[PDB]
RNA sequence: UCUGGUGACUAUAGCAAGGAGGUCACACCUGUUCCCAUGCCGAACACAGAAGUUAAGGUCUUUAGCGACGAUGGUAGCCAACUUACGUUCCGCUAGAGUAGAACGUUGCCAGGC
RNA sequence: GCGGUCGCCUCCUAAAAGGUAACGGAGGCGCUCAAAGGUUCCCUCAGAAUGGUUGGAAAUCAUUCAUAGAGUGUAAAGGC
């Protein structure tokens, strides 16, 4: 749960989700990165429920380095009401991706890790993944 | 040591600021003058172009002097370029120019005013 | 069906139409509006004056001319020329 | 005297001190801000204001805190009078080497600042003692701070006869 | 590195997409004695850059005339295909 | 503030309306205004 | 034609280092005796005088490291248009920002001792 | 139905002229001031640390880094 503190506002506008990828299209802190290749919003609970796992199968091996953090936090109702009172209370955190962007950045354990490990961590994102070999 | 201040720069900058409402047309062309350590000047100017229209000059020498409120600065404060000129805008950047430049402010007040 | 938790919102003011009142490069008439706005967005040029902190208005007939004051800040003018 | 001991040693060697290229690179005294303090909003600085009349020349402007956190804001008191030596009292209740008159805490460290604006405090009852402890044997803060024409302490240091400390 | 590449044509439509995967690849050389006068590359033969030079370095132009080293500088790697577009060079004078 | 009220004794006349606080001046003040039928500034009783 | 003075240009005009000269002219330089005056100290604000000097400023000449102007080749976006169901794709026009290679240590206006 | 709102001012939505809706998302006003008004002078912001009864990391005047990131009687934008 990668969430902020401080805010300014708390009900904001729904991000768009058309175009290409602006930043983040490459990888820095270790030598593997797992790109992305379609667009949805990444919404905190996935990160977590897609961390602890990765890690669960890393038995708390080598280091991980996200590079994707929830700003804009989505709002819902609660019941099912009428339409149209107010908007409902902040419940949620989002990301938005688009294809071309490298989500998830490890170092120093072996390839053979790297796939069977991706592997198991891209089986929760609402995105379809694709491999990146820091291929210069 | 410390940083010391230079006064041509404000000196110019605050001719800036006064430079926003008074300018010769030589309709009523403004004289304007720059103190120096020792001197004073002055010069009539028109301000439609930029060219220079008239012009005197207290270190003209005709004759020179010292003490910089001198007679001669009374004459430098009434010589002129005769002309269709009337009582002009004395543009001042220095304190109290109604008596600190009156040396040049008081000698034309009669002619050229 | 169940009486709601209101709207704590609701509340705006009328639009004041401001901008630019005539184009440039077009003949006018002595006292005529150019612009309005707060504060001193384009500043009035040659033969044009502000009125009580806006309204650019023109003081003689004539064309008006925008142009650059600066580096970076604008102005109004009007020409004689007829 | 003193505005002449501000020359009679220092001419030759704030003439030599540097070996710069002109005589005016070469250069003076730096000016002081002489300022007070109190360590009461009240009584004590509503109290502490002559003691400018004893060692400045100002008679008393009411500077307060700007900086001012949590509690140190106040607005108005006399705490810091602007009596910093312009050219007339250039030579102010500073030079006088009345500090001599504790002898505690003459040479307090090995050298003086890496920000050039020296701070140089009576603290105690260090100065203005010529004056016997009437009044003045109260509640009492000074501020001596001020620049020295010396970029860092190296040079500042071994030709600074003048307050020997 | 033996490379060469030839004098591509301007004016261009955007109906080179299709005329794209057959190979090739824009490229501008930089610096004096000529201009940006563009140069058209391909890839199966930099599919052997692996050797050529690494990255930092000479490669031979032989386009028309003004053949000597050219640095190649910029990047403009593409998503999504693991393609190229644009890669560009510079004269050394 | 409380409404006031000048008026030139010469015109005998209460045209200029002005405000005062209750507090910060109680004292009846005066001012020179420009009172109609005189064609001069006279001094006007902030009654 | 050098400097001093006025009026145009988008810091191309700069802050960051220095280099070197003179007081014709800008400067550092003497105090309150006077004009004015710091609720505060004649450093800013003034005066008569200058025996003493060129550091600095001032001017040129150097550093493209310090920052703006940033010509092409692309590319995002977009106006029509034919398709398909679009987070698109093809076809025609206008094509950016950022990134380079660069220009880059101002063009002059009109006067004074020459 | 219950509840809450009903006039005037500022911004976003509003798609680079103006105008533009919802029980859409945020704040305010029902004044105050003889001076905080007119005129002539004169001056200059923050975030920065110095080591100065005392220190409340912050009670002070300096000094320099200070580019408007300060201050405007009152909310917000446009301005200086």
């Amino acid at each position: 749960m990668l969430l902020p503190k401080r805010v300014k506002y708390r009900r904001q506008h729904r991000p768009k989700t058309t175009g290409r990828s602006k930043g983040g299209n490459y990888v820095t802190f270790g030598e593997f990165g797992l790109q992305a290749t379609t667009t949805s919003w990444i919404t905190s609970r996935q990160i977590e429920s897609a961390r602890i796992a990765m890690t669960r199968y890393m038995k708390r091996g080598g280091k991980v380095w996200i590079k994707i953090f929830p700003h804009t936090p989505y709002t819902k109702k609660p019941l099912e009401v009428r339409m149209g009172a107010g908007k409902g209370a902040v419940e949620g955190w989002i990301a938005v991706v688009k294809p071309g962007r490298i989500l998830f950045e490890v170092a120093g354990v072996s390839e053979e890790v790297a796939r069977e490990a991706l592997r198991l961590a891209s089986h929760k994102l609402p995105v379809k993944t694709k491999f990146v070999k820091r291929e210069e | 040591m410390i940083s010391k201040i230079d006064k041509n720069k404000v000196r110019l900058k605050r001719h800036a600021r006064v430079r926003t409402n008074l300018s010769g047309t030589a309709e009523k062309p403004r004289l304007n003058v720059y103190r120096s350590n020792k001197h004073i000047y002055a010069q009539i100017i028109d301000d439609n172009k930029g060219v220079t229209l008239a012009q005197a000059s207290s270190k003209d020498s005709d004759i020179a002097t010292t003490a910089t409120k001198v007679e001669l600065a009374t004459k430098v404060g009434e010589a002129i370029a005769k002309k269709a000129a009337d009582k002009g805008i004395k543009e001042i950047v220095f304190d109290r120019g109604g008596y600190l430049y009156h040396g040049r402010v008081k000698a034309l007040a009669e002619a050229a005013r | 069906k169940k009486g709601v938790s209101s709207t704590k919102n609701g509340r705006d003011s009328e639009s004041k139409r401001l901008g630019a009142k005539r184009a440039d490069g077009q003949f006018v008439t002595g006292g005529s509006i150019l612009y309005r706005q707060r504060g001193t967005k384009i500043y009035p040029g040659e033969n044009v004056g502000r009125g009580g902190d806006d309204t650019l208005f023109a003081k003689i007939d004539g064309v008006v001319k925008f142009e650059r004051k600066g580096r970076d800040k604008k102005q109004v003018s009007v020409y004689a020329v007829a | 005297r003193l505005k002449e001991k501000f020359n009679t040693e220092v001419t030759e060697n704030l003439m030599k001190k540097f070996n710069y290229s002109s005589v005016m690179e070469v250069p003076k005294i730096d000016k002081i801000v002489v300022n007070m303090g109190v360590g009461d909003a009240v009584q004590n600085s509503k109290v502490l204001d002559n003691a400018v009349e004893e060692l400045e020349l100002i008679t008393g402007q009411k500077p307060l805190v700007t900086k001012a956190k949590k509690s140190i804001a106040t607005f108005r008191l006399r705490e810091g009078m602007p009596i910093g030596a312009k050219v007339t009292l250039r030579g102010e209740r500073m030079y006088e080497f009345l500090d001599k008159l504790i002898s505690v805490s003459l040479p307090r460290v090995r050298d003086f600042q890496g920000v050039s604006k020296k701070a140089f405090d009576g603290r105690g009852n260090y100065t203005l003692g010529v004056k016997e402890q009437l009044i003045f044997p109260e509640i009492d803060y000074d501020k001596v701070s001020k620049v020295r024409g010396m970029d860092i302490v190296i040079v500042t240091t071994a030709n600074t006869d003048e307050e020997a400390r | 590195s033996l490379k060469s590449i030839i004098r591509q044509g301007k004016q261009t439509r955007s109906d080179l997409k299709q005329l794209r995967k057959s190979g090739k690849v824009p490229a501008v050389v930089y610096g004096y004695g000529t201009k940006n006068v563009s140069v058209k590359v391909d890839e199966v033969e930099f599919i052997k850059v692996i050797r050529e030079v690494g990255r930092n370095g000479v490669i031979e132009l032989g386009v028309g005339s003004k053949t000597i080293k050219v640095m190649v500088a910029d990047y403009q790697f593409d998503p999504l295909k693991n393609q190229i577009t644009h890669i560009d060079f510079l004269a050394i004078n | 503030r409380v409404n006031v009220t000048l008026a030139c004794t010469e015109c005998g006349d209460r045209n200029y309306i002005t405000t005062k606080n209750k507090r910060n001046n109680p004292e009846r003040i005066e001012m020179k205004k420009y009172c109609p039928r005189l064609n001069k500034y006279t001094l006007h009783r902030e009654t």
